């Protein structure tokens, strides 16, 4: 099935959709459509684990259930270059206000 | 010369078995137009179910949300007529919910969380307490099929 | 394929389809290639654009509920009301 | 060219002790009285000659759609929405047993001649046949795919028919139960009423596309046709008239109580005066006397008499 993602770095957030079977270097040449940075100037995360180009969208843990296009799955970005690398570092959105007292 | 309510039952007295069939997160209030025109409420359905029922050749059915009164869609329209089953087999009603826009989402969701009598409290542009007082009903919904099914003919 | 930066009142960026956008009218107007909001947070925005993402896929398909939690559903109505979606 | 036969009809009394419409009128074959039925849920019997009010019988939980007399006039069976007939005492107004059987409304009664029986028609689709003696249902008829508007015995009990909204009338054996006859039309419009003629060789039966039939059942031969009243809803009683004149007589949603010559069909009076559709229509066994009842924007009894 469809999965449907957050691209997040710093205060960017792309928003995409990939299949289960899609690999990570697909994924990649998605970002790259979009950012112009290939796709081994680019690292992609799960939380705090790097994900291998090989393997797929599925194999790393974003399904259709989990991966909604109301709800959709985050996935960190950080760049390199040659032998260097940025630290993966994503912005929280604001935080909604204390609820009103007519909804309480 | 009296015109009929167009949105009717007609009354066929020719037996249709149909399944409704839940495919909404809502419990589904079934609601039967009479042959003059008045909307009758059937037993509700909780959501992920479905039943088997005996209604009538040209009889004419609708599907809201037994507790906010949303409109649902059956078969992927917002009417459903019953023809003659044929070869033993029944007619599906399936119900499911539309696409709403996200103000109505909105609406609905407001709706759920404010009394209608604290609607004006809301640190909200006025015309969002019109919005959010102008609930969905079956009345409101017949006159905007009889416009659309006007304005399809002319 | 074409893209469009949206953003929030706080400064953070949404890249997303325009298309998917276009299903604001508001949107539509202020792009006649960035819109900047100036009082939309990110919060809400975002919330916003996995609406529009929802609207699309869902459009012409069992279709779930858009879940909306009771502390950003006033936020969100007014961005509805404003985008007009 | 002599003037055609015509009676001369002319309202005699106005009964308004009901506070709905009223389903049903019928006299008493002793001639003494009338009872009528409404949708108030009460039956009242009034003299026939001076529509004197008698008595109220009660004890339906809902409206009442029919009554009928027993040959010697003692008891009354009356049929109703609450799904029992009741037959009554006349003399005491007690009730004496409710028949419980049908499982949606009744809505019409009958005591075969010799009245150890009673036939009854139900909106379940079923005709059943009751003894009056013990109350019990003796038999079940699946009569009908709709509602059943009419039963009437024959002359001798040998014979029923009843209608239905599935378009037939149906000629049913009393003792097997089984169906002898079905007079299926082409145009199977509901059919509202039947009852055998008094030589017990003709059927007259009303349809919902406002027309009288008079069939030869056996021949399945229709003799004579009746219109020129309105009766596309209601289920509206019909009568031979036979003291004077030979009649059929018939309420019409047009207010109005048509009289027709039996062997020409033409219309021979009109009688005015009701404010609402008349349902029942009742002709006096021995002298030339109508009953008329409307529903509820009436709510009363006329009496009407003729030379
Ligand atoms: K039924």
């Amino acid at each position: 099935m469809d999965v449907f993602l957050m691209i997040r770095r710093h205060k960017t957030t792309i928003f995409t959709d990939a299949k289960e079977s899609s690999t990570v270097f697909e994924l990649k040449r998605i970002v790259e459509g979009i950012l112009k940075r290939p796709p081994d100037e680019q690292r992609l995360y799960k939380d705090d684990q790097l994900l291998d180009d090989g393997k797929t969208l599925g194999e790393c843990g974003f399904t259709s259930q989990t991966a909604r296009p109301q709800a959709p799955a985050t996935v960190g970005l950080a760049f390199r270059a040659d032998d260097t690398f940025e630290a993966l570092c994503i912005e929280p959105f604001s935080s909604p206000p204390e609820l009103p007292d007519v909804m309480k | 010369g009296r015109p009929r309510p167009v949105l009717r039952s007609v009354n066929s007295r020719e037996p249709s078995q149909v399944i409704f069939c839940n495919r909404s997160p809502r419990v589904v209030l079934p609601v039967w137009l009479n042959f003059d025109g008045e909307p009758q409420p059937y037993p509700t359905l909780p959501p992920g179910t479905g039943r088997r029922i005996h209604s009538y050749r040209g009889h004419l059915w609708l599907f809201r949300d037994a507790g906010t009164h949303d409109g649902l869609l059956v078969n992927q329209t917002e009417l459903f007529v019953p023809s003659l089953n044929v070869d033993g087999q029944p007619i599906f009603a399936n119900i499911t919910l539309p696409v709403y826009t996200l103000k109505e989402r909105c609406l609905q969701v407001v709706r759920s969380l404010v009394k209608p009598e604290n609607y004006r409290r809301l640190d909200i542009v006025r015309s969002l307490y019109e919005d959010l007082e102008d609930h969905p009903n079956v009345q409101k919904d017949l006159e905007r099929l009889t416009q659309e099914r006007i304005a399809h003919q002319r | 394929a074409m893209y469009v930066k949206l953003i929030s009142s706080d400064g953070h960026e949404f890249i997303v389809k325009r298309e998917h956008a276009l299903t604001s009218g508001t949107i539509k107007a202020m792009l006649s290639n960035e819109v900047n909001f100036r009082e939309i947070p990110s919060h809400v925005l975002s919330k916003v654009c996995m609406y529009f993402t929802y609207k699309v896929r869902y459009t012409n398909s069992e279709i779930p509920e858009f879940p909306i939690a009771p502390e950003i559903a006033l936020e969100l109505l007014m961005a509805a009301n404003f985008l007009d979606c | 060219l002599v003037p055609r036969g015509s009676p001369n009809y002319a309202l005699k009394f106005t009964l308004a002790g009901h506070t709905k419409a009223v389903s049903s009128v019928k006299f008493s074959p002793n001639g003494e009285w009338l009872a009528s039925s409404s949708a108030d849920k009460l039956i009242k019997i009034w003299g026939a000659y001076d529509g004197k009010f008698e008595k109220t019988i009660s004890g339906h939980k809902l409206g009442i759609s029919d009554v009928a007399w027993s040959s010697d006039s003692n008891l009354l069976v009356s049929a109703s929405d609450d799904k029992t007939l009741k037959i009554w005492d006349v003399s005491s107004g007690k009730c004496l047993k409710t028949l419980k059987g049908h499982s949606n409304y009744v809505f019409c009664c009958n005591f075969n001649p010799q009245s150890n029986l009673i036939v009854s028609g139900s909106f379940d689709e079923s005709v059943r046949i009751w003894d009056v003696k013990t109350g019990k249902c003796l038999k079940t008829l699946p009569a009908h795919s709709d509602p059943v508007s009419a039963v009437h015995f024959n002359r001798d009990g040998s014979l029923i028919v009843s209608s239905s909204y599935d378009g037939l009338c149906r000629i049913w054996d009393t003792a097997s139960g089984q169906c002898l006859k079905t007079l299926i039309d082409d145009d199977n419009p509901p059919v509202s009423f039947v009852k055998f003629s008094p030589n017990g060789k003709y059927i007259l039966a009303a349809t919902l596309d406002n027309t009288l039939k008079l069939w030869d059942y056996s021949k399945g031969k229709c003799l004579k046709t009746y219109t020129g009243h309105k009766n596309e809803k209601y289920c509206i009683f019909a009568n031979f008239s036979v003291t004077g004149g030979k009649w059929i007589v018939s309420g019409s949603e047009d207010n109005l109580v048509y009289i027709w010559n039996l062997q020409t069909k033409e219309i021979v009076q009109k009688l005015q005066g009701h404010t609402d559709v008349v349902i029942s229509t009742a002709c006096h066994p021995t002298e030339n006397i109508i009953a008329s009842a409307a529903l509820e924007n009436d709510k009363t009894i006329k009496l009407w008499k003729s030379d």
